[PDB]
This record gives structure tokens, C-alpha cells and sequence, in this order.
RNA sequence: UUAAUUGGAUUCAACGCCGGGAACCUCACCGGGGGCGACGGCAGGAUGAAGGCCAGGCUGAAGGUCUUGCCGGACGCGCCGAG
């Protein structure tokens, strides 16, 4: 069925496609790059390495080392 | 050819008084009257925080309002219906009469 | 190396009814278009069509951050409010289907300074 | 018309569509069984309405 | 100031240059756009000659 | 209208019936001042007593009522002074035409003077 | 850190607490735009005060202001008290 594939309604051709391995990776990279080229909010979040789906960032999502006073 | 009488009140004594008066009226005449059936009491519980601010340990009030009910069946006979229709219940009692 | 959105060129998208275009946009945009444009969005669209027809050669500014980008807006420049100033956004074909507000950030990027007094248990 | 710019919009949902009938506060409104009273105001008038603290 | 003129009046004859809005009666006077009868209170798109 | 317009003399009876017949009719009637307001009153016939005073210069907004006199019945009279015209009916200003429509108990002298003015000059 | 990231509470007895799960409202913060002075009296005002508009500019949008010219008849923030 058309609702079981991992790329329904492809952005270029408009067909319902399923991809594996290198093609899948390159399609994902192309999607992110397209977001970045138009300077959309999501693309900027991708560039800075910050959460993209609306999460709070004050408490969790900490990856680093403690700063001293 | 039977009438259904519904009663409700926040006070048990008044409710009992009205039911007993209707029972006396039904006794004073040749007529069968199914005894006053007690329906389950309606309870309204509201729980609230006590403090106006938000400092200190949280403590709560549990306020309650209780509404009692009764059901009475009688056969619609005009000699008996006039006596019951002219009774006045206290202001804190709701009375509803219907014919089935 | 041309542009295609669901197998259709930009010119073919230009001569498409609104209802027909809704079937190619994603679910959120299809629902928003099916429910109709808001009156402020109507005024903005009137100004956009006027500017396209060759009239109104003055900058177009708007408070409408929830407006969806449509194929007829490509090629223009629109100034979208971000809270305090109108920022310029140039509509490219790959912007079709996105809200305007997505291109006008409302917050400034954070560059942290030194933690102050009280920032750690031993600094209080 | 200038008085148009003093007038409020008549909302039907949200915190702005409900005010306490005793003091006018927005916010913590008790909507149970058609009451429209703030938590503050309900505490001090509950005995007058017939409520009791049995437990 | 004063605004009552441009009505053609002679020594004993009176006739108005600006007609009245047909929804109401005479006496009320329109504008002088030339393009259309503004009418002040209701509005019309008729392209007065 | 204006003193600079010889229509006729200043008959004492005319001022007598145009001035001293409105104070007793002010408390039982309606008053509509203003020549812009009255121009409509006179054209449409709303007014019942047109009392036109000789104080308006030039003959610009006054040159409407005398030409329109012969189109309707317009029982009309003139007022010598303007300072007390509002005092007789209205407010403490100078009035130009105080139109009263259907006044209570103000009929006999008004009819007599209106007939005299009709038989005087129209 | 920021244009603003509104404010209260800091041991037990502050920190899923202020019934505080804020898209608008809530809202107190920030950028921008409009409106409001019962009552006493001053300039004023029917030779019409204050107030209200079809159309098109300015504008995020607006008879808010403006342009074009229509409206209505009695109070009067251009001023001092006062609320
Ligand atoms: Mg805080
Ligand atoms: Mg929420
Ligand atoms: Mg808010
Ligand atoms: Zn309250």
C-alpha cells in the first residue's frame, strides 16, 4: 500500500517512493540542505545543532562541561 | 390513571413531613398509595485550597451539599387529588406532580 | 536544473486554481486554505496582485506572519514584522508552502557570558 | 466613531471569557454546576449557600 | 466660513445644480466629483456625464 | 433679510405680531433656528412661522427665502432686532430665523397679521 | 542572554507553589497605533458650537489624520480647578 512507504509523495517527481541506504541518506541530506538554502527557522536550528521540534532547552539537552563562577 | 409525585430538599425533616401528610391524605380515603420510595442522595463536593497566596504548606477544604429525594405513587382520583393539590410545602422543598 | 514541486514547473503552477493547488500542498496548508483566507490576508493578497499587475511600486510591509507563500508571490520582496522591525524576505520558488513568519526570527542568537554570583552552590 | 476604540471584543472561550460574578477576577474560576465564583470568593460565601464541612 | 452657492438662482427663480439622493427627498445635496455622484451619505457608481 | 433691501416700511403692527406672539408660544412649541436648517424647512414646508430678520450680510444666504416665498403659502414676517430674538424664543444669542411649528394658543393675532401682510404686499 | 525574556516565594515552613497545563484573551513586560476630564467656572458658539460620513492618499490596518464636500443642531480641555 501507498501508506507504508518511507517517502510518499516525493518532492521532485510527486510519486510514492521507497529508498534504502545511500539514496535514503542523500535524500535526507537534500531535504535539510533545501531548508537551509531558503533560511527557514528549521534550517537555522539544524545549522546550530539545536532541537528543531519545539522543545524547551533551559533544563535538559545539556551536552558539555560545567562553567565556573 | 395514576399520578407520580417527586420531592427533593436539602432538609430531611421537611421532606419527611410532606411525605407523611400525603400519606395521611391517602389514608383518609379509599385509595392505594405505594409507599414513599427513597432515591439515592445527590452529593455535591467541592475541594479548594485554603490559602489566598501560595506560601506555606498546602491545605484543603472539602465543602459538601446534600440533596435528598423521595418518590410517591398514587391513583388519580379527584376526591383525593384535590386534597393533595392544595397542600403547601415549605419553601425549601421542590414538588412535581405528573399523571402516567 | 529547473524547479519542480510535484512534477510541475513554476509556469504550470501559475495557471492553477486555488483548490487544485491545495491537493499538492501538505495537510496543514490544505486545511488552512480549505477554511478560507482571513480579511487581513485578503488585503495583503489584493496588494500583492496589484503590485504584480504593474501598479503600486512601493515596498510591501505586513504584520501577517501566518500567511502561506503562494506561487504568485515569487519574485517580489516583502517586509515581515518580527516584533519590533520589518525584515526583508525575498520569495524564492522553494519557499512555496511555508508561512512568512518562518523567515523572520523573533529572537537573537545567544552568546553566553561568565556565570554570575549565585550560579553555583558555592558561589552564593 | 471614536467610542469603538474603547470597546472590548466579545470572546466565547479562553481565560478572558469568564469573570467572577462577585469580584471580577479572571483566572481560578470554579465552573462546577454553573457556579461562576473565584476560589477566594467561594471559601467565604460557601456557608451562606448551604455547604458544610463534614470531613 | 459659509458654503451655500453654485446653485443657479436668479431674481425669483430657484433650481439646484446638485440633485438629491433618490433614497431620500430633495434638499440634500451631493458632491461635485464629475466622475460620479458621491452623494455624501449613501454612495452610487453611475458615471455622471 | 437685510436693511439694505427696500421691500416696504416698518409697520408697528408687524413687529407687534411677529415679536410679542412667540414668548407665549415658546413654552408650548418647537423652535428651529438657522437659515441652512430653515432653507429645508421653507422648501419642504416644515416651518409654520418664518420670521426672517434683517441682519445677514451680504445678500448671499438671504437671497433664497424671498424668491421662494411665492412657491408656498409661507406665512412670513420680519424682525427688527436680533439681540433679543433668541430671548423671545431660543437662547441668549443673535438669531436669524426662529421657526415655530404648531404653537399652543397662538392663533388669532397670527391669522390677523398674516391676512394683513397678504393684503399688504406679496 | 535579550527590545522584553513581567512580578512574588530561598532551611525545616521557597523551587508540578501563587489552584501559574500563558498560541489570542489572561498580562502586569517589549515595539507601534488610537481613545477618555462628571461638576465649577474662562476664549468661544445659530452669521452654528461639540460631534458623524460616501470615495482616494498616509498606514500593519484604520474618517486616526488628510484631501475632496457633505452632514446634524447646544453646548463648550484651546485654559485653570477638579474628578
Ligand atoms: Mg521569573
Ligand atoms: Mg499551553
Ligand atoms: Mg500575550
Ligand atoms: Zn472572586
Amino acid at each position: 500500500p501507498r501508506w507504508a512507504v518511507n517517502r510518499p509523495k516525493d518532492y521532485e517527481t510527486g510519486r510514492d517512493l521507497h529508498l534504502i541506504t545511500a539514496k535514503l541518506d542523500m535524500a535526507i541530506r537534500e531535504d535539510i540542505m533545501r531548508l537551509r538554502r531558503i533560511r527557514a527557522y528549521r534550517g537555522i536550528r539544524h545549522e546550530l545543532g539545536l532541537p528543531v521540534r519545539g522543545q524547551r532547552t533551559r533544563s535538559n539537552f545539556r551536552r558539555g562541561q560545567t562553567v565556573g563562577v | 390513571q395514576k399520578a407520580r409525585i417527586k420531592l427533593a430538599s436539602t432538609n430531611v425533616r421537611s421532606l419527611e413531613e410532606v411525605a407523611n401528610q400525603i400519606k395521611q391524605i391517602a389514608e383518609r380515603t379509599g385509595v392505594r398509595m405505594s409507599g414513599p420510595i427513597p432515591l439515592p442522595t445527590k452529593r455535591i463536593r467541592i475541594v479548594t485550597r485554603k490559602s489566598p497566596d501560595g506560601e506555606g504548606s498546602a491545605t484543603f477544604d472539602r465543602w459538601e451539599l446534600r440533596i435528598h429525594k423521595r418518590l410517591i405513587d398514587i391513583e388519580a382520583d379527584e376526591r383525593a387529588m384535590r386534597q393533595i393539590m392544595r397542600i403547601r410545602v415549605p419553601e425549601d422543598v421542590t414538588i412535581e406532580i405528573e399523571l402516567i | 536544473k529547473e524547479f519542480r514541486y510535484r512534477g510541475y514547473t513554476l509556469e504550470q503552477l501559475m495557471n492553477m486554481s486555488l483548490e487544485e493547488l491545495a491537493k499538492l500542498l501538505p495537510a496543514r496548508q490544505r486545511r488552512s486554505l480549505k477554511r478560507g483566507l482571513t480579511p487581513e490576508q485578503k488585503k495583503l493578497l489584493r496588494k500583492i496582485r496589484l503590485a504584480k499587475k504593474g501598479k503600486y511600486n512601493k515596498p510591501i510591509r505586513t504584520h501577517c506572519r501566518d500567511m502561506i507563500v503562494l506561487p504568485e508571490m515569487v519574485g517580489l520582496t516583502i517586509y515581515v514584522h518580527n516584533g519590533k522591525e520589518f525584515v526583508p524576505v525575498e520569495i524564492k520558488p522553494e519557499m512555496i508552502g511555508h508561512y512568512l513568519g518562518e523567515f523572520a526570527p523573533t529572537r537573537k542568537r545567544v552568546q553566553h557570558g561568565a556565570p554570575g554570583i549565585g550560579a553555583t552552590r558555592s558561589s552564593m | 466613531a471614536k467610542a469603538d476604540y474603547n470597546k472590548r471584543k466579545p470572546r466565547k472561550f479562553g481565560k478572558g471569557a469568564r469573570r467572577c460574578i462577585r469580584c471580577g477576577q479572571y483566572g481560578p474560576i470554579i465552573r462546577i454546576h454553573g457556579l461562576m465564583l473565584c476560589r477566594h470568593c467561594f471559601r467565604e460565601v460557601a456557608p451562606k449557600l448551604g455547604f458544610r464541612k463534614y470531613e | 466660513g459659509q458654503k451655500w452657492k453654485l446653485y443657479i438662482v436668479k431674481d425669483g427663480k430657484v433650481i439646484r445644480k446638485n440633485k438629491f439622493c433618490p433614497r431620500c427627498g430633495p434638499g440634500v445635496f451631493m458632491a461635485d466629483h464629475g466622475d460620479r455622484w458621491a452623494c455624501g451619505r449613501c454612495g452610487y457608481t453611475e458615471w455622471k456625464k | 433679510a437685510k436693511p439694505s433691501y427696500v421691500k416696504f416700511e416698518v409697520p408697528k403692527e408687524l413687529a407687534e405680531k411677529a415679536l410679542q406672539a412667540v414668548e407665549i408660544a415658546r413654552d408650548t412649541g418647537k423652535i428651529r433656528k438657522g437659515t441652512n436648517e430653515t432653507t429645508k424647512a421653507v422648501e419642504r414646508g416644515q416651518a409654520k412661522l418664518v420670521i426672517i430678520a434683517e441682519d445677514v450680510d451680504p445678500e448671499e444666504i438671504v437671497a433664497h427665502l424671498p424668491p421662494l416665498c411665492e412657491e408656498k403659502e409661507i406665512p412670513y414676517i420680519y424682525v427688527p432686532s436680533k439681540k433679543e430674538l433668541g430671548a423671545a424664543a431660543g437662547i441668549e444669542v443673535a438669531a436669524a430665523s426662529v421657526a415655530i411649528i404648531e404653537p399652543g394658543k397662538a392663533r388669532d393675532l397670527v391669522e390677523e397679521i398674516a391676512m394683513k401682510v397678504r393684503e399688504l404686499m406679496k
